[PDB]
RNA sequence: AGACCCACUCCCCGGCGCCGGGGGGCCCAAGUCCUUCUGAUCGAGGCCCAGCCCGUGGACGGUGUGAGGCCGGUAGCGGCCCCCGGCGCGCCGGGCCCGGGUCUUCCCGGAGUCGGGUUGCUUGGGAAUGCAGCCCAAAGCGGGUGGUAAACUCCAUCUAA
RNA sequence: AGGGCGUGAAACCGUUAAGAGGUAAACGGGUGGGGUCCGCGCAGUCCGCCCGGAGGAUUCAACCCGGCGGCGCGGUCCGGCCGUGCCGGCGGGGCGGAUCUCCCGCUCCCGUCGGCGGGGGACCGCCCCCCGGCCGGCGACCGGCCGCCGCCGGGCGCAUU
RNA sequence: GGGCCCGGGGGGCCACGCGUCCCCCGCGAGCGCACGGGGUCGGCGGCGAUGUCGGCUACCCACCCGACCCGUCUUGAAACACGGACCAAGGAGUCUAACACGUGCGCGAGUCGGGGGCUACGAAAGCCGCCGUGGCGCAAUGAAGGUGAAGGCCGGCGGCGCGCCGCCGGCCGAGGUGGGAUCCCGAGGCCUUCCAGUCCGCCGAGGGCGCACCACCGGCCCGUCUCGCCCGCCGCGCCGG
RNA sequence: UGGAAUGCGAGUGCCUAGUGGGCCACUUUUGGUAAGCAGAACUGGCGCUGCGGGAUGAACCGAACGCCGGGUUAAGGCGCC
RNA sequence: GCCGUCGCUGGCAGUCGGCAGAGCGAGAAAGAGAGUGGCGCGGACGCUACGCCGCGACGAGUAGGAGGGCCGCUGCGGUG
C-alpha cells in the first residue's frame, strides 16, 4: 500500500506518448464496498420527488 | 491484493451465478467455473486457464505473466496445444510441475483438458 | 425500510403481537403525561423525583448573553495558543513569558482543574477562580483581568 | 491513560496494544517514545507519537513482529466512559441512589421540586 | 498521504486499518510458521460399540 | 403511559399541525431563483459593486458578542461630516447613510471616518455625461480598468493585536486576581447603603454637636 | 432668513425623427441497402482493410413487432419572415433659474389623545402583554419606555395620538 | 377475435367419458385394484490401464534452428524507477505558524515625533523539486544479458518407437 | 486364611543373555490367520417389442384403524356460545416529530452546513473555512447573589510553648487496599552410542508489572451546618480570602 | 492435608413483550345443612399438552412429543367386540 | 438410521512435491532441533474460510420474543 509506479499517457492512435504519470495516492485509499452501498443507498434517495394520494 | 479483491466479489460479481442451489463463476480462466477463491480466475497474480481452440481442434492455455498485472493487453500468454491426447496432457502437466505454476490447479488443469478433447471427438 | 421490520414477520398471527387477551385498545391509562399524581404515580415517583411543584425564584424576561461567561481549565490553557509558542519560551533564556489572551480564544473566565507546566505565562482573563490564580502563580505567571 | 499505564515499572520497549482507537490528549505536554498497535490512530495522534520518535503500526504488522502476542501491553478503554451509564442504577427516585434522570432541560423547574428536597413533600 | 489535499479545506486520504492485505504471505511467512503447532489432520471418527462380553 | 425509565415529553401536536406543514421541496428552486435575481441585478448596475453599498463597522451589543465587529447599517451623520461627505450625495456614490445611529466613543467614529477616506481613495467615478467630464470626475485613464467588484466592499474583519512575550514584573506577580474581583464586587453591592449610612452618622452627631 | 467666502449649467415634461429581450409562422443528418422470419414487421444475419451511413442529432411519439437512419421531431451562439418591447442618438416647443462651508438672528410640532380607575376579552407577559366599553382626564426641560406594585433620586433611550 | 367482440379464472350449470354408491359428505395413516399418461423402456451402463489379433499414419524419443514463458540466494551481473527510509547540501520553491522583525497609507504634535492599518525579511514545522553516500523494494511497482527448466513452430529422426 | 500363597528337607508361569556390583541367602527380519478403528461376495437364478416391465406422489374406487367444524372470547367450545351459503377482487401497526437503548459507519476533544452562498439524468453531485453564526459535547453546583474540581518533602524566618499556625525559597509528585484477562522474569526441565559445553526454540514452582471492571478506604469541586484561628488591602469595611 | 457428602462452570449489565378474570387434585383448612358452593396454605397439574390406560371426559393413572426400523416396558389389561 | 438445534467460543491456510520426503490421537510439560570439540519426472478430492470437516447432547408449546428464508409480490440503481 506504498507503491506508486508511473502510469503511461497514451496518444490519440492508442500508442504510449512516452509521457509518464506517477499514480497518485487516491487510488492507493482502503476499497470498502459496505461504505460505497452505504453513501450510495442514501445519496440515491436525494434526486427523488414526493408522491402522495 | 488477491484475498481484498475476493472480499469484494465473493458475493457481487457480473460473473457470479447462483441458481438452484448451486454457484458458478462464468470468468475465463476458471478452471471449474466455481465461485471459489482457488479458481477464481481474475484476483490472482498466476493463474491457468485452458480453452478449446478456435477450431474444434486442440486447447488454448492461458497463463498469467508476471509483470503486467495491471495491463490487461499484455498480460495473458496463449498456448495452442493440438497433440493426441496423451501428449496435450502430458505438457500441460509439465507446464505446470516444472515451472511451479499454481501446482494447485494440475489435475483441474488435466481435468479440463481432458472435457474438451473429448468434447471435439465425433458425436455418436 | 419495512421489509426489516416486525410488521413482515408477524403477517398470519392473529393479534399482531398485541395479545388475545388485553387486546390492543386506543389509549388505556389516558392520553400522554396523564395520571402522574395517579394511577401512574410509581412511575412518576421513580423515575421523576422533583417533578411535581414550584422552586426558586421566577425572573421574567431572562436574556442569556447576560450570563454569557465561556470558561476554560489550565490543563487546557496552552493550547489557546500555537506550540512553538510554548517550546520557545520554555528554551529562551531572557525570561520572556508568552501572552495568553482567552477572551481571544471565545472565553472568560479561568478555572483551576489540572496542572500547569513548568513555565512562566501572562494570562489575561476576564474573571479568575481562586485556585487558578495560585496555580498560574505557582509556576512563575501572572493573572491580567480585562472588561 | 496509554503513556500512564505504559510508563509502570518493567513496561519499556513492550509494543502497547489496544483493539481500537487511540485518541489525542490535548492535556499531555510530554509524549515519550511509544511503540503502539491498533486499530486507527486519529490524525493528531499519530503526529504526536511519531514527532516523539514512536512506531506505530497496525494489527497485520503486529502479527509478523509478536506472532504469540510476547513483549506486548494489552490496553482497553475505558468502557463505563459513556453517558449511558450515568442512567444505570437504582432509579433516581429511590433512596441513596445517584443515577442521573432523564431530562429534557436542565434547571431549577426541571425535576427538583417534589421528591428531591424536604420542603416539598420528601426527599430520598 | 505525506500532503493534505489542496483544492479541498480540510481533507486526507483515510488512513489504511491493515497495510498488508496478502494474507497468504503472511500466513506462509516464517516468522508467523515458527509460532504454531503442528497441524492435526488427522479425522477421528465415531467408533461403533462392541460389546466386550 | 409511561414505561420504565424515560424522558417525559411534551411534543407540542395537539392542534391541527397537519393543516399548516411548509415543505421545503421548492428550496432548490428558490436557490436557483435568488441567484438568478443576483446575476440579472449584477449585469444592471455594472460596474457598481454586485454587493452593495459600503456599510460601516459596529460593535455587537451585549456582552457575549461586543468582542466582535460586523458589518452596520450605514454610517452616521457625525461620521459623514468628519468625512467631508454630504448625507444626500452619500448614497449616489455607493455609502450607505444611517441618521439613527450616534457615535458614543471617538475611536468606533474615527475607525469609521478612515473607512469612508479609504473607500473614496478606491472610487472610480464615471463622469455624468461621458463626453464630459467634470472637476470630480476620474481621469479617462482609470475608467478603462473600472471593473464590477464581487463580495462585500473593503470586508471587515476581526483582527488581533499580537503581544510578544515580556518578562513578567514584581509589580504584575503580586496582583491579587481574585481578591480584586470579589472586593470589587462587594463595593458596588454595598456602595449605596455605605453612603447611606455615612450621611446618617453625620446627622446623629451634628444633633449632638449642636 | 441675512452676511462673507466658495461653486455652478444639466435636470426633467409634451411631441417629432434616426440605431443597435418577448410572441407567432416556416424550415434544416443519416438504410426503407442485401439475404431472411412474419398476417405485417421496426425482428435476425450481413454491409471490404475500417468501422453500412449521420451523430453538437442514439429524447420521445407515430407507422401492420420490437426503428438513431420511413415521418414528425430531437441537436445546433442553426437559417429565414412578421409583430411587440427595451436601450441609445438628434430636432421643436416648454418648465427650473436651482448649490456647498462658516458666522448672526430667529422657529420648531399631531387632545376626549395620552395617562389613571374599573369592567370584559386576549397574551408567555406574571400587583394586569395587547385591544375595547364606561368614568376621570393631562403636560411642555413635557411625554413614553427601561418585564414586581409604590415614593424619592439620578441615568439611558426614543418622540405617540 | 362476430359490433358490451383482447385474454377469458373461480363459484355455479349442461353434456361426454371413467369409476362408485343403505350408517350425509369430507378427512389422516396403510396397502391394494383400476385408469391417464411418462420412461419419447423392452436382451441393458460407462470409463482408465493392461494382454492378444487385425490393420492404418500431419510417427515417437533424442538432437539442431527460432519464438514465448517461469525461476535465479547471477553465492555479490548491468541498466532502471524507486523507499508513507536514513545521512550531507551556499541546494531551488510552496503551505502553515497566537515565533521575531527596513518600506508604505491615514491620523495626534511641531516642518518634527508618535499610533493604527497596509508590506518585506529572518526563524520554526511540514511538503514538492534538485544534487552526493548507506541500506532498500520492484509480490498493488521492469528492462537487457547469462544460467536452469518448461512450452510451441520448423527441420531430422521412417520405426521392436 | 495372609506374608510376589514365609523359610527349610502331574500341571500351569505376560520366568528365560551376561559381565558383574550387590539387597537377600533403547532398531532382527519375513510371511500368515483373525471374535481386531460400522459389509462384502474375486456368489447365483428368471423375464424381456405389442403386451408386458418400472412410475413414490398424483386421478377414481375399495377395505382396516384413526377421526366432532372452523375463527373467537373463555377456567373450560363439537357445543343448545357468537361470525361463517358459495366464488373472485379489495381489506387492517403506516408516516411525521420527540425520546431511550442496541447495532453499523465516519471523524474524534471534538464533531455537524441541515440555513445561506459559489460553480436531459441534474430538484442531483461538488466546493466554502474570516460562511462553524449556531447545536450538542468539553463543568459542576446553588432559590439566588455567586463560587467552581490533588499534595507532600527540605531549608530559613515569624508567633505560641519537640510540637503547632502564618510567611518565604529548592525537591518529588494525580492516591491506596483486594481481586484481576494479558504481559514479564525464571528454580527446575524438554533424550538417542557416550562426555563436555554452546545457539535457537519450548514446559514450568515461585515471583513481578498490572488493562477494563467491581468492592472498599482516602482525596478534590458546589449548597448547608458546627467549631475555630489567622491572612490581604488604593477603598479598613455590616469588606475580602 | 482448599479442612463434610453429592452434583454442577459461573458472574454481570442493558433493552424488553405478554400477563395482572384463572381453575383443578392429595394433604391441611375458614364459612355453610350441603353444593360441580364461597375463601386460604403446600406441592403438582390443566390453562399453553399431545400420547397409552380410566368405554366416554380439561385436571384421574402412566408418561410428556423431531421423521423412522427392531426390542422391552408403564399404568392397564388377555370370553367375543 | 436420517433432519435440525446447542455445545465442544472443537479441526483445516500443511495442496509446506524431484529448490520433494508425506507424522504430531497420544495415559502422564516442553525439539520428529542446530551444529563444536573429547532406469522413470509421477503422486485422487479439497479451501463459495459467510467455506468445509469432526465429535457429544438434546427436540412439547398458547400470550410473547428472536433468528433464517436460494419463500412470494410491486417499483428503482447495477448486472446477466
Ligand atoms: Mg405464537
Ligand atoms: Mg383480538
Ligand atoms: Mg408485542
Ligand atoms: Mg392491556
Ligand atoms: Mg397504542
Ligand atoms: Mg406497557
Ligand atoms: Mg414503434
Ligand atoms: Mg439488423
Ligand atoms: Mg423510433
Ligand atoms: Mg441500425
Ligand atoms: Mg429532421
Ligand atoms: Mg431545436
Ligand atoms: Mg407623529
Ligand atoms: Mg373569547
Ligand atoms: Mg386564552
Ligand atoms: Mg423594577
Ligand atoms: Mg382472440
Ligand atoms: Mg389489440
Ligand atoms: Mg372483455
Ligand atoms: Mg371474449
Ligand atoms: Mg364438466
Ligand atoms: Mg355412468
Ligand atoms: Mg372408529
Ligand atoms: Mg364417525
Ligand atoms: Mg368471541
Ligand atoms: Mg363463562
Ligand atoms: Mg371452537
Ligand atoms: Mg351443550
Ligand atoms: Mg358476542
Ligand atoms: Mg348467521
Ligand atoms: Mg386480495
Ligand atoms: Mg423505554
Ligand atoms: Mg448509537
Ligand atoms: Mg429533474
Ligand atoms: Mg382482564
Ligand atoms: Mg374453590
Ligand atoms: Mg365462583
Ligand atoms: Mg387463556
Ligand atoms: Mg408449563
Ligand atoms: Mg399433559
Ligand atoms: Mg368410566
Ligand atoms: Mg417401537
Ligand atoms: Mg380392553
Ligand atoms: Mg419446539
Amino acid at each position: 500500500a506504498c507503491a506508486r509506479p508511473l502510469i503511461s499517457v497514451y496518444s490519440e492512435k492508442g500508442e504510449s506518448s512516452g509521457k509518464n504519470v506517477t499514480l497518485p495516492a487516491v487510488f492507493k485509499a482502503p476499497i470498502r464496498p459496505d461504505i460505497v452501498n452505504f453513501v450510495h443507498t442514501n445519496l440515491r434517495k436525494n434526486n427523488r420527488q414526493p408522491y402522495a394520494v | 491484493s488477491a484475498h481484498l479483491q475476493w472480499m469484494v466479489v465473493r458475493n457481487c460479481s457480473s460473473f457470479l451465478i447462483k441458481r438452484n442451489k448451486q454457484t458458478y463463476s462464468t470468468e475465463p480462466n476458471n478452471l471449474k467455473a466455481r465461485n471459489s477463491f482457488r479458481y477464481n480466475g481474475l484476483i490472482h497474480r498466476k493463474t491457468v486457464g485452458v480453452e478449446p481452440a478456435a477450431d474444434g481442434k486442440g486447447v488454448v492455455v492461458v497463463m498469467k505473466r508476471r509483470s503486467g498485472q495491471r495491463k490487461p493487453a499484455t498480460s495473458y500468454v496463449r498456448t495452442t496445444i493440438n497433440k493426441n491426447a496423451r501428449a496435450t496432457l502430458s505438457s500441460i502437466r509439465h507446464m505446470i510441475r516444472k515451472n511451479k505454476y499454481h501446482p494447485d490447479l494440475r489435475m483441474a488443469a488435466i481435468r479440463r483438458a481432458s472435457a474438451i478433447l473429448r468434447s471435439q471427438k465425433p458425436v455418436m | 425500510p419495512s421489509r426489516l421490520r416486525k410488521t413482515r414477520k408477524l403477517r398470519g398471527h392473529v393479534s399482531h403481537g398485541h395479545g388475545r387477551i388485553g387486546k390492543h385498545r386506543k389509549h388505556p391509562g389516558g392520553r400522554g403525561n396523564a395520571g402522574g399524581m395517579h394511577h401512574h404515580r410509581i412511575n412518576f415517583d421513580k423515575y421523576h423525583p422533583g417533578y411535581f411543584g414550584k422552586v426558586g425564584m421566577r425572573h421574567y424576561h431572562l436574556k442569556r448573553n447576560q450570563s454569557f461567561c465561556p470558561t476554560v481549565n489550565l490543563d487546557k490553557l496552552w493550547t489557546l495558543v500555537s506550540e512553538q509558542t510554548r517550546v520557545n519560551a520554555a528554551k529562551n533564556k531572557t525570561g520572556a513569558a508568552p501572552i495568553i489572551d482567552v477572551v481571544r480564544s471565545g472565553y472568560y473566565k479561568v478555572l483551576g482543574k489540572g496542572k500547569l507546566p513548568k513555565q512562566p505565562v501572562i494570562v489575561k482573563a476576564k474573571f479568575f477562580s481562586r485556585r487558578a490564580e495560585e496555580k498560574i502563580k505557582g509556576v512563575g505567571g501572572a493573572c491580567v483581568l480585562v472588561a | 491513560r496509554m503513556i500512564r499505564k505504559m510508563k509502570l515499572p518493567g513496561r519499556e520497549n513492550k509494543t502497547a496494544v489496544v483493539v481500537g482507537t487511540v485518541t489525542d490528549d490535548v492535556r499531555v505536554q510530554e509524549v515519550p517514545k511509544l511503540k503502539v498497535c491498533a486499530l486507527r490512530v486519529t490524525s493528531r495522534a499519530r503526529s504526536r507519537i511519531l514527532k516523539a520518535g514512536g512506531k506505530i503500526l497496525t494489527f497485520d504488522q503486529l502479527a509478523l513482529d509478536s506472532p504469540k502476542g510476547r513483549g506486548t501491553v494489552l490496553l482497553s478503554g475505558p468502557r463505563k466512559g459513556r453517558e449511558v451509564y450515568r442512567h444505570f442504577g437504582k432509579a433516581p427516585g429511590t433512596p441513596h441512589s445517584h443515577t442521573k434522570p432523564y431530562v429534557r432541560s436542565k434547571g431549577r423547574k426541571f425535576e427538583r421540586a417534589r421528591g428531591r428536597r424536604a420542603s416539598r413533600g420528601y426527599k430520598n | 498521504w505525506r500532503k493534505a489535499a489542496s483544492l479541498k479545506s480540510n481533507y486526507n486520504l483515510p488512513m489504511h486499518k491493515m497495510l498488508n492485505t496478502d494474507l497468504s504471505r503472511i500466513l506462509k511467512s516464517p516468522e508467523i510458521q515458527r509460532a504454531l503447532r503442528a497441524p492435526r489432520k488427522k479425522i477421528h471418527r465415531r467408533v461403533l460399540k462392541k460389546n466386550p462380553l | 403511559a409511561p414505561s420504565r425509565n424515560g424522558m417525559i415529553l411534551k411534543p407540542h401536536f395537539h392542534k391541527d399541525w397537519q393543516r399548516r406543514v411548509a415543505t421545503w421541496f421548492n428550496q432548490p428552486a428558490r436557490k436557483i431563483r435568488r441567484r438568478k435575481a443576483r446575476q440579472a441585478r449584477a449585469r444592471r448596475i455594472a460596474p457598481r459593486p454586485a454587493a452593495g453599498p459600503i456599510r460601516p463597522i459596529v460593535r455587537c451589543p451585549t456582552v457575549r458578542y461586543h468582542t466582535k465587529v460586523r458589518a452596520g447599517r450605514g454610517f452616521s451623520l457625525e461620521e459623514l461630516r468628519v468625512a467631508g461627505i454630504h448625507k444626500k450625495v452619500a448614497r449616489t456614490i455607493g455609502i450607505s447613510v444611517d441618521p439613527r445611529r450616534r457615535n458614543k466613543s471617538t475611536e468606533s467614529l474615527q475607525a469609521n471616518v478612515q473607512r469612508l477616506k479609504e473607500y473614496r481613495s478606491k472610487l472610480v467615478l464615471f463622469p455624468r455625461k461621458p463626453s464630459a467630464p467634470k472637476k470630480g470626475d476620474s481621469s479617462a485613464e482609470e475608467l478603462k480598468l473600472a471593473t464590477q467588484l464581487t463580495g462585500p466592499v473593503m470586508p471587515i474583519r476581526n483582527v488581533f493585536k499580537k503581544e510578544k512575550a515580556r518578562v513578567i514584573t514584581e509589580e504584575e506577580k503580586n496582583f491579587k486576581a481574585f481578591a480584586s474581583l470579589r472586593m470589587a464586587r462587594a463595593n458596588a453591592r454595598l456602595f449605596g447603603i455605605r453612603a447611606k449610612r455615612a450621611k446618617e452618622a453625620a446627622e446623629q452627631d451634628v444633633e449632638k454637636k449642636k
